[PDB]
RNA sequence: UGUUCACCCACUAAUAGGGAACGUGAGCUGGGUUUAGACCGUCGUGAGACAGGUUAGUUUUACCCUACUGAUGAUGUGUUGU
RNA sequence: GAAUGGAUGAACGAGAUUCCCACUGUCCCUACCUACUAUCCAGCGAAACCACAGCCAAGGGAACGGGCUUGGCGGAAUCAG
RNA sequence: CCUCUGGCAUGUUGGAACAAUGUAGGUAAGGGAAGUCGGCAAGCCGGAUCCGUAACUUCGGGAUAAGGAUUGGCUCUAAGG
RNA sequence: UGGAGCCGCCGCAGGUGCAGAUCUUGGUGGUAGUAGCAAAUAUUCAAACGAGAACUUUGAAGGCCGAAGUGGAGAAGGGUU
């Protein structure tokens, strides 16, 4: 409902973009509940949330 | 390819702003702030292009 | 928020402006 | 607080109003000339047509710059329009005066608007800015709307 | 002061009222003038255009370079059904004009002609003329009808006939059909009369109003083209680039004491969907439609006497926008006025055609059925297959 | 040629003369008159002047009423359609 | 008309003129396509201007009238130009 | 010009059609400036390699003067530590 | 309607009568639900929250800025944004 919160403090934690914060879908509340880090480390621990891959850029 | 910022406030490429690149054990470049490259001392004669041996510069 | 002032003196007809002269 | 044109029969009449209807005053006029003297299910049907665009509204008097439709032929004008936020607002306020004729114990599919009357509110005052470093006034015109329904069938 | 270089009028000043057309079909302003002396027969006929191709004919007038040759000439196929005679109509001449009297319509009307006098043939419950219909096999409404029938052989002086199209046989998507008036013009009004009641509930080909050979006129509603400009519109000189407001506009209206805009001032406005008629388009042949002895006889409209082929008018893949002529039809030197699917109305001519250019006989050579839809290079289907041999598709 | 005028080449049946706020800049252009910058010639001690010549010099607004071009329409025909 | 400088003059010039080669819608002579507008709609929504307001011909007038006089005539509410 | 890290929702709104006149791009048979105060705008050429380059001149230039030929892919050869 | 002061006569006095002054202040109309919300290519589907979703969020797809950026940090300035 209100994840820019948790999408930034992930990208933060992660030390990447935001770009690349998966939130759930599925468990949208699960994530919301959880205000700070420390609790979305346990998220990232638990892996409701993955960093994302890069994406590709080739040299073949 | 990380572009990294200062870590201090005086954002121009002034001669007391000069950086080095240096890689830390947290896997990530940073900047350490460079020391003026001081000079050896010259002689008292005024005659010799050269500078003394044996003082540290 | 304060009280807008008067509109600024366009200094738009005059010797300076080509669109529209009187008889000279 | 006192209305224009009191009802003859206040038994079996009730009243509706709204103050300070952040609306525009001509739209919710020509809806109210539109809505005025029909039934008050066949005003909210005419209401939820108004808004699925189904039938329109001819605007009579404040009929400038305004384009020609073909809904319009049932009422024998040829401008109209569709204004949405004026029959969703003076839609809710059928409902409240349904509620009100519930309220005092009236007969709710017999009820006809007997009087509506759209006044002008005080004007919202905000600022556009122009050419030349020149500020215009932006002036919201809302409007009082005020009703009575009344038993006749 | 006065315009420096003379120059002629952009446009013309009869054609300008430029309103889209009242009418949809093409309506006859004039018929032709009627004396006792020729028998009776109709006037105009009603078709719809179906498309265009080449004719290639011989030309036989003598003092021309061109003497003796062969040309091409652009040509419109008109598909004309016969039409149904479904009633009459009489006039009576009166100082104020030329005013109706009475209109009998017919016992059997079609379902094509009810369409006509409603909006909404979905939604009608398919009402007319049934207490009119009743008028015929009862022996006081036979009484009544035929008085009126001898008041109109009394007092009437001018008699048109109540002619319906037959949208059956038509590929449109339209079932409509065109009802008009066609002023009968022969001999007295009494046999006039007769005549018109022998022919109706009947069927009125083309060959029984137009024939070979015959230069007639063309009425119909341009193809509309929208709100344009001033420059598309009246054909005006553009503005140069340089100019601020516009380039294709007028530049000047006019002076300034009187020469508010006028009439004759050009502006942007209404192009095309004009009621137009043009005089003067020859007839080259009136072709005849599919019939069945044995089988079906596709010959008879495009083959001639030099090609002796097995060919129809209708092109490879049909006509582009129209559909596919299976009806009797008309072929006119020129092109005539409207677009596509476009009702026609084919009138006698006003004028005694007597010059060598309208009396001059025509003999076809060619008529090319190549495909429209394109550039074509072929002219039928069992040509194409046996100048490309087997394909993949076999 | 900025030209109004003018003269010349060619075609043509003929290349007649004019008006409408010296028709027509909320239609265009700004070519030369007629701002402010400059150069030359004459006059003036000078600042400056010169229907003397040259050069570069912002061309504003219609959505209002009428007129016109197009489009819905309107009054009577009881209502509609042909 | 001669340092209120005269004459010549390579290179240079978003300086001012004339001609030629190629080139092109500048034009003969215009046509079509695309994007954003303009059009209609949901919402929001000003400003300049305004004696009253607005159909013309002639006459006279303060010497070019929407109004006065004599004629022509005029028919609700509007939309895009 | 396209893509990766990083950033965003197209810059004070959206929906339906594709009228005129606009704003910004283009394309036009044949002629090539006949248009216009005036080649204004638009259009031609354009990178690189190999040739070749006039008058004049302050001998430095003009000069990329002007004017020609070539340019893709694949498979090789020879030379350059 | 209103809720707390007011008038006639004899005399005195004045900051004593508005239709204009491109009058001063305040308010309100026609214009007008009109002009406009058109500079920098672009959004779409499903779900969550709610009375309410084109603009919030999440997931997916397609895009743009293209490392002299629509990225990451400072100075002047702002002062809690
Ligand atoms: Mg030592
Ligand atoms: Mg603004
Ligand atoms: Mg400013
Ligand atoms: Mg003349
Ligand atoms: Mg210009
Ligand atoms: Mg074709
Ligand atoms: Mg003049
Ligand atoms: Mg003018
Ligand atoms: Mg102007
Ligand atoms: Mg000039
Ligand atoms: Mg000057
Ligand atoms: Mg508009
Ligand atoms: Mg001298
Ligand atoms: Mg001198
Ligand atoms: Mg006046
Ligand atoms: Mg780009
Ligand atoms: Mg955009
Ligand atoms: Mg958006
Ligand atoms: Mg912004
Ligand atoms: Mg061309
Ligand atoms: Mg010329
Ligand atoms: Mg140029
Ligand atoms: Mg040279
Ligand atoms: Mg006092
Ligand atoms: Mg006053
Ligand atoms: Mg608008
Ligand atoms: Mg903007
Ligand atoms: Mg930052
Ligand atoms: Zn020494």
């Amino acid at each position: 409902s209100m994840l820019r919160l948790q999408k930034r403090l992930a990208s933060s934690v992660l030390r990447c973009g935001k770009k690349k914060v998966w939130l759930d879908p599925n468990e949208t509340n699960e994530i919301a509940n959880a205000n700070s880090r420390q609790q979305i480390r346990k998220l990232i621990k638990d892996g409701l949330i993955i960093r994302k891959p890069v994406t590709v850029h080739s040299r073949a | 390819v990380q572009r990294l910022t200062y870590r201090r406030r005086l954002s121009y490429n002034t001669a007391s702003n000069k950086t080095r690149l240096s890689r830390t054990p947290g896997n990530r470049i940073v900047y350490l702030y460079t020391k003026k490259v001081g000079k050896a001392p010259k002689s008292a004669c005024g005659v010799c292009p050269g500078r003394l041996r044996g003082v540290r510069a | 928020d304060p009280v807008p002032y008067q509109p600024p003196f366009l200094c738009q007809w005059g010797r300076h402006q080509p669109a529209w002269k009187p008889l000279m | 607080v006192r209305y224009s044109l009191d009802p003859e029969n206040p038994t079996k009449s009730c009243k509706s109003r709204g103050s300070n209807l952040r609306v525009h005053f001509k739209n919710t006029r020509e809806t109210a000339q539109a809505i005025k003297g029909m039934h008050i299910r066949k005003a909210t049907k005419y209401l939820k047509d108004v808004t699925l665009k189904k039938q329109c509204v001819p605007f009579r008097r404040y009929n400038g710059g305004v384009g020609r439709c073909a809904q319009a032929k049932q009422w024998g004008w040829t401008q109209g329009r569709w204004p949405k936020k004026s029959a969703e607002f003076l839609l809710h306020m059928l409902k409240n005066a349904e509620s009100n004729a519930e309220l005092k114990g009236l007969d709710v599919d017999s009820l006809v608007i007997e009087h509506i009357q759209v006044n002008k509110a005080p004007k919202m005052r905000r600022r556009t800015y122009r050419a030349h470093g020149r500020i215009n006034p932006y002036m919201s015109s809302p409007c009082h709307i005020e009703m009575i329904l009344t038993e006749k069938e | 002061s006065h315009r420096k270089f003379s120059a002629p009028r952009h446009g013309s000043l009869g054609f300008l009222p430029r309103k889209r057309s009242s009418r949809h079909r093409g309506k006859v302003k004039s018929f032709p003038k009627d004396d006792p002396s020729k028998p009776v027969h109709l006037t105009a006929f009603l078709g719809y255009k179906a498309g265009m191709t080449h004719i290639v004919r011989e030309v036989d007038r003598p003092g021309s370079k061109v003497n003796k040759k062969e040309v091409v000439e652009a040509v419109t196929i008109v598909e004309t059904p016969p039409m149904v005679v479904v009633g009459i109509v009489g006039y009576v001449e009166t100082p104020r004009g030329l005013r109706t009297f009475k209109t009998v319509f017919a016992e059997h009307i079609s379902d094509e002609c009810k369409r006509r006098f409603y909006k909404n043939w979905h939604k009608s419950k398919k009402k007319a003329f049934t207490k009119y219909c009743k008028k015929w096999q009862d022996d006081a409404g036979k009484r009544q009808l035929d008085k009126d029938f001898s008041s109109m052989k009394k007092y009437c002086q001018v008699i048109r006939v109540l002619a319906h199209t037959q949208m059956r046989l038509l590929p449109l998507r339209q079932k409509k059909a065109h009802l008009m008036e066609i002023q009968v013009n022969g001999g007295t009004v009494a046999e006039k009369l007769d005549w018109a009641r022998e022919r109706l509930e009947q069927q009125v080909p083309v060959s029984q109003v137009f024939g070979q050979d015959e230069m007639i006129d063309v009425i119909g509603v341009t193809k509309g083209k929208g709100y344009k400009g001033v420059t598309s519109r009246w054909h005006t000189k553009k503005l140069p680039r340089k100019t601020h407001r516009g380039l294709r506009k007028v530049a000047c209206i006019g002076a300034w004491h009187p020469a508010r805009v006028a009439f004759s001032v050009a502006r942007a406005g209404q192009k095309g969907y004009h009621h137009r008629t043009e005089i003067n388009k020859k007839i080259y042949k009136i072709g005849q439609g599919y019939l069945i002895k044995d089988g079906k006889l596709i010959k008879n409209n495009a083959s001639t006497d030099y090609d002796l082929s097995d060919k129809s008018i209708n092109p490879l893949g049909g006509f582009v926008h129209y559909g596919e002529v299976t009806n009797d039809f008309v072929m006119l030197k020129g092109c005539v006025v409207g677009t596509k699917k476009r009702v026609l109305t084919l009138r006698k001519s006003l004028l005694v055609q007597t010059k060598r250019r309208a009396l001059e006989k025509i003999d076809l050579k060619f008529i090319d059925t190549t495909s429209k839809f394109g550039h074509g290079r072929f002219q039928t289907v069992e040509e194409k297959k046996a100048f490309m041999g087997p394909l993949k598709k076999d």
